[PDB]
């Protein structure tokens, strides 16, 4: 049950209530185990904004994931071109402070990054409830059912918060070492 | 679930994994388009990498600015940093414009291989039932192809 | 207008249900006529002529500089 | 079952300002919601303005980098420094008063739009010429000139913006 | 449409490639597109036969750049050495042929119908019509395929003739 997204904007906005449910019955707490509904804190008391922070969590996920990825297959493969060799840009962590400023990639890929949150800001801000979330309307591969929307919901989530926190041990792991893909000492 | 082609006389339905699950009309929807739009990709590319060497390569010039008479680049590998990067341009242009000249979301004809195309086909006197059963074997086999030469081609590091 | 909100205000009203796919022009609903009112206020014209015979001596005192035909 | 949404942006209902204008039955591209917040017919005004300007202007471009230049000792200088050469010389001046002129009659158009003392859409100044008869006509040649106008808006961001960098004619 | 134009040499209805499957808009659209065809076909022989039967290029087409009538080659070399603001004057009078009045589908310039009347055919004898318009499409056809001839005899030869 996606609740196709010109259907499901229907019920946008802001919530007021509260469900009674975890955090707006939110698909994530899903663990191996039953369930770990997390939320020390408390922020998901915060009712309104649960899904704001859906969105956060997505958001940064898949940020993650990416960046993961593209600072692990880049000591393996560069991009052709001498800016990007092996030898121009010796390790993944200096690719940032190697092309910056007026060598062009980077900048562009802030400015096109910046051009396609402008553009689905009015996604975060409005039209963003607990069940839109993070649908950018990029389903296509997304089973049916609802048991198999919820499995790759949960998937989609466990990858995207395993991948914040390797990301994070990762430019970690290489600013202390300065190492391939194997960080380790 | 076996019925809308696919099935044939060495195999009838030979998925282990993947398709598994079973039932999910939309998933095999989308996977079929991809197989039959795979299975194109394939044969073309396959057709691209025996005519080098079966057949004369084009005596043009590819590029008349840059002189690229078809024969300096090989066949494989390298190709892909040769061929002027405004002409892959073009390439890739062609292939935007017949991905987007028709539709191919859900629902829709373009999640069939159904491009308006047409030529090859039958008197449709239902042996386009064999026509495209052909469809899907010859494109599984001309993929399982295209990709044993692009390996082929990898390890040996030039077109064989 | 439950929610106080200044006079002249483009502001849709506050108290609004599940978010509203509306146009709301932020953008001062001036008319022609108004302008054409406010430009012919005694400030603004008498200052406008005040400006008009200023640069009138300006470009006079440049193009004939000091009182040469006298 | 509601909220008609952007064929363009798909995750985003279309803006109700669009209702009624050419690029919104088949794009309806404004995520960033302008017309929600501005009023959609000077939008519309400013944008055919821009891909008009835009599509003189690369043209300008073409002939100006291709050697087509006028009979003329001072017209004699590349299009890099022709808006410095030109400006010296007068004639930047000169198109600036004509274009002002215009410009001026096109405010007067706007402030006689916004206030119903005429039907005039957004983009019409009254040259019909090469204007279909038919409505289905009308609005696809509308849909080509919006077309062609943000092409060439692109088209001659990246020319001048190449010209400048890398100093050629314009195949580059 | 079999009954329609000129066929001068009769029973000539010639859709070859089936272009007209019938449908009478697509129809006035190609005719008004070959009537066009025709007479800048001719007026372009004429401009291209004139410069070698009679000379006569008298004067300095560009008095101030330099540019000679007598300068110019006759053909396609035309297209580098003909004034700039000269080419596009020339433009710009085919542009005042083209919009003085309205060729739309639905006014009389979508047939061909135009301003210049100068032949006045006298509609009492809506007869010798016919032939005049039947003459002007088959000159213009005889004039398209010898204008492209003569294109492409310049463009190998290296010169118009
Ligand atoms: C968070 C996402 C993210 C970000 C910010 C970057 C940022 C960067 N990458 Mg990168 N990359 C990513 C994901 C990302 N990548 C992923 C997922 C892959 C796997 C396909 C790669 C594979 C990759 C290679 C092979 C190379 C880079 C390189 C670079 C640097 C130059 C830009 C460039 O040419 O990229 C090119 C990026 C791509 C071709 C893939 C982009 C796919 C997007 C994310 C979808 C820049 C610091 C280059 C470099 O200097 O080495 C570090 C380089 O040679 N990246
Ligand atoms: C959850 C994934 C994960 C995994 C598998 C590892 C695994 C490892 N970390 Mg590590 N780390 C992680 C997350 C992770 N870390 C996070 C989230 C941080 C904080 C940003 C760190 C910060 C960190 C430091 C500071 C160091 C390691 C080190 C190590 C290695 C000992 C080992 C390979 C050590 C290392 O580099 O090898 C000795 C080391 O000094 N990690
Ligand atoms: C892009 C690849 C691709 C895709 C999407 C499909 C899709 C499909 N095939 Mg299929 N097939 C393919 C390639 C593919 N085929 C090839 C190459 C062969 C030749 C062996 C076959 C032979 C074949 C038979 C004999 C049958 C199907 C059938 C089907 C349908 C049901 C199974 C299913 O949903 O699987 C979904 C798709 C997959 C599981 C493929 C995903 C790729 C996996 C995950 C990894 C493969 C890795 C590969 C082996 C190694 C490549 C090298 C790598 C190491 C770099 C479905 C439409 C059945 C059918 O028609 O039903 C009526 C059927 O009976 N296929
Ligand atoms: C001067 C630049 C300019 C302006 C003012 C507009 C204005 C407009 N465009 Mg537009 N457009 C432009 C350039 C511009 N365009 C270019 C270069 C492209 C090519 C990518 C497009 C492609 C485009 C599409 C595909 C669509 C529009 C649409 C619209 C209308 C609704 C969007 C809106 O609210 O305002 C947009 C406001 C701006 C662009 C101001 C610039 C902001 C920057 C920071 C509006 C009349 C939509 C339409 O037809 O609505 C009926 C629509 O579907 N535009
Ligand atoms: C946005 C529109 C635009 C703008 C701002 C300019 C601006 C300029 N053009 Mg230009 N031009 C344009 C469109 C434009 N052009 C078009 C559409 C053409 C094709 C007819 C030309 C053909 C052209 C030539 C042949 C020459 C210029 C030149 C110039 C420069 C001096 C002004 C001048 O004499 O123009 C003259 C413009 C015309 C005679 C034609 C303009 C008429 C259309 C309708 C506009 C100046 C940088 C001159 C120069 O000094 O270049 C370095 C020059 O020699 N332009
Ligand atoms: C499609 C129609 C067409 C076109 C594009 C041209 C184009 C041209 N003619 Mg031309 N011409 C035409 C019809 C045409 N003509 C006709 C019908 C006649 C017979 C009266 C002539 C008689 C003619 C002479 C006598 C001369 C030209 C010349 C020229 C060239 C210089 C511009 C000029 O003086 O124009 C003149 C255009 C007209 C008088 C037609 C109105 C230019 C390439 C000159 C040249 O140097 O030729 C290479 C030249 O001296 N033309
Ligand atoms: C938008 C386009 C930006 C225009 C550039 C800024 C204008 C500018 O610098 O003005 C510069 C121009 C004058 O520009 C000066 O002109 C001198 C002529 O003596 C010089 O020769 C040079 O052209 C230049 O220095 O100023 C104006 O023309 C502004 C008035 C325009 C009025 C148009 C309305 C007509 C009624
Ligand atoms: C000197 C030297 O020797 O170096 C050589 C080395 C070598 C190897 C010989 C070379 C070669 C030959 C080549 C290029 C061989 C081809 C390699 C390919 C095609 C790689 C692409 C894989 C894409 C995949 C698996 C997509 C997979 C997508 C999948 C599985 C989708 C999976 C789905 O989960 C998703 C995403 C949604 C699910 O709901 C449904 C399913 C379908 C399961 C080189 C590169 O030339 C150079
Ligand atoms: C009728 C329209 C048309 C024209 C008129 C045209 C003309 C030129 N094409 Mg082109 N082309 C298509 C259409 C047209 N091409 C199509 C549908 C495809 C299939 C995708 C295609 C493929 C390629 C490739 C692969 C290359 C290529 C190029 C050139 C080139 C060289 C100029 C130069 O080298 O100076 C010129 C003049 C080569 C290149 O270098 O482009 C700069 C190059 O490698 N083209
Ligand atoms: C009554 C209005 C009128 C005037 C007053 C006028 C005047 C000049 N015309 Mg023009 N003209 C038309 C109208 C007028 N022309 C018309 C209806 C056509 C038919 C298309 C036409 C054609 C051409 C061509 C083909 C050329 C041309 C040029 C010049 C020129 C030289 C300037 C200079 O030498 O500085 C001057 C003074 C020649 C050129 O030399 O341009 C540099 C050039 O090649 N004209
Ligand atoms: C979709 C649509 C249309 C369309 C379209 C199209 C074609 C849209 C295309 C838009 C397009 C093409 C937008 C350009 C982006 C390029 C950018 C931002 C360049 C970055 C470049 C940058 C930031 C420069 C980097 C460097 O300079 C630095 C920083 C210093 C130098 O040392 C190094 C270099 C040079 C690298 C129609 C058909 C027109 C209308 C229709 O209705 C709707």
């Amino acid at each position: 049950a996606r609740r196709e997204l010109a259907v499901a904007y229907e019920d946008a906005g802001i919530d007021l209530m509260d469900n009674g449910k975890f955090a707006q019955g939110l698909v994530g707490a899903e663990a191996a185990f039953g369930r770990y509904e997390f939320d020390p804190i408390g922020f998901s008391k915060y009712t309104e904004l649960v899904p704001w922070f859906r969105e956060a969590e997505l958001k940064h996920g898949r940020i993650a994931m990416l960046a993961w990825l593209g600072l692990v297959v880049p000591d393996f493969v560069r991009i052709p071109g001498e800016a990007y060799s092996f030898e121009a840009v010796p390790r993944v962590i200096d690719a940032h402070d190697a092309l910056n400023a007026d060598a062009g990639p980077n900048f562009q890929i802030i400015l096109f990054i910046s051009i396609v949150e402008l553009c689905c800001a009015k996604k975060v801000f409005e039209w963003n409830s607990v069940e839109t979330a993070g649908d950018y309307n990029l389903t296509r591969l997304f089973p049916e059912d609802d048991e198999a929307q919820k499995q790759m919901r949960i998937a989609e989530l466990k990858n995207g918060r395993l991948a914040m926190i390797a990301f994070g041990g990762a430019v970690t792991q290489a600013v202390i070492t300065g190492k391939p893909f194997p960080w380790t000492f | 679930f076996e019925n809308e082609l696919g099935v044939q006389a060495p195999t009838g339905f030979w998925d282990p994994l993947g398709f598994a699950k079973d039932g999910s009309m939309k998933a095999f929807k989308r996977r079929r388009a991809s197989e039959i739009k795979h299975g194109r990709i394939a044969m073309l590319a396959t057709m691209g990498y025996i005519t080098p060497e079966l057949t004369g390569k084009f005596p043009g010039l590819l590029s008349p600015s840059m002189g690229l008479k078809y024969e300096d680049i090989p066949n494989g590998l390298g190709a892909i940093s040769k061929v002027p990067a405004v002409g892959w341009a073009q390439i890739l242009a062609y292939t935007f414009y017949c991905e987007q000249s028709q539709d191919q979301s859900e629902g829709s004809a373009g999640e069939a291989g159904d491009f308006g195309f047409k030529v090859l086909t039958s008197k449709d006197e239902e042996g386009l039932k064999r026509k495209l059963n052909s469809e899907l074997a010859n494109g599984r086999l001309a993929m399982m192809a295209i990709i044993g030469m692009f390996f082929q081609d990898g390890l040996t590091g030039s077109a064989w | 207008r439950k929610i106080p909100a200044g006079p002249y205000s483009v502001s849709v009203e506050p108290l609004r249900d599940g978010a509203t796919n509306e146009v709301s022009i932020v953008t001062p609903p001036i008319s022609s006529e108004g302008v054409q009112e406010y430009l012919s206020l005694a400030p603004v014209f008498f200052m406008a002529l005040a400006i008009f015979t200023s640069g009138f001596a300006i470009e006079v005192l440049r193009f004939f500089p000091d009182t040469r035909y006298w | 079952g509601g909220y008609k949404m952007s064929k363009a942006v798909p995750f985003l209902p279309m803006s109700p300002a669009l209702e009624g204008y050419v690029g919104a039955e088949e794009e309806g591209f404004d995520p960033m919601g302008f017309s929600l917040a501005l009023d959609i017919r000077w939008l519309r005004e400013a944008e055919l303005k821009h891909g008009r300007i835009c599509m003189l202007a690369t043209v300008g471009w073409i002939a100006t980098d291709l050697g087509m230049r006028l009979p003329g000792p001072a017209y004699q200088v590349s299009t890099l420094e022709a808006h410095d050469a030109m400006v010296k010389f007068g004639p930047m001046a000169q198109i600036l008063i004509w274009l002002g002129i215009i410009e001026v009659f096109s405010f007067l158009a706007i402030t006689n739009m916004m206030e119903g003392t005429t039907d005039r859409q957004p983009g019409d100044y009254g040259l019909r010429r090469l204007y279909p008869k038919d409505e289905e006509g009308q609005y696809e040649m509308q849909l080509k000139e919006l077309r062609n106008g943000r092409l060439a808006m692109l088209a001659f961001s990246g020319i001048v913006t190449t010209a400048v960098l890398t100093g050629r004619t314009w195949p580059f | 449409e079999s009954e329609r134009g000129a066929q001068p040499p009769f029973g000539f209805w010639d859709p070859l490639g089936l272009s007209a499957d019938g449908d009478v808009a697509t129809f006035k659209r190609r005719r008004a597109s070959e009537i066009k065809h025709g007479r800048i076909a001719m007026l372009a022989a004429m401009g291209y036969m004139t410069p070698e039967i009679t000379g006569k290029f008298p004067g300095y087409l560009s008095p101030s750049t330099g540019v000679k009538y007598a300068d110019i080659p006759n053909g396609l070399a035309a297209i580098s050495k003909v004034p700039v603001v000269g080419w596009l004057q020339i433009f710009a009078w085919t542009a005042v042929c083209e919009l003085w009045e309205d060729q739309v589908p639905g006014t009389p310039g979508h047939e061909g119908e135009f301003c210049f009347k100068a032949f006045k055919v006298t509609s009492d004898a809506p007869e010798t019509r016919e032939t005049k318009l039947a003459s002007e499409l088959a000159n213009g056809r005889l004039a398209m395929m010898a204008i492209i001839g003569l294109f492409f005899q310049d463009g190998l030869t290296g010169s118009a003739y």
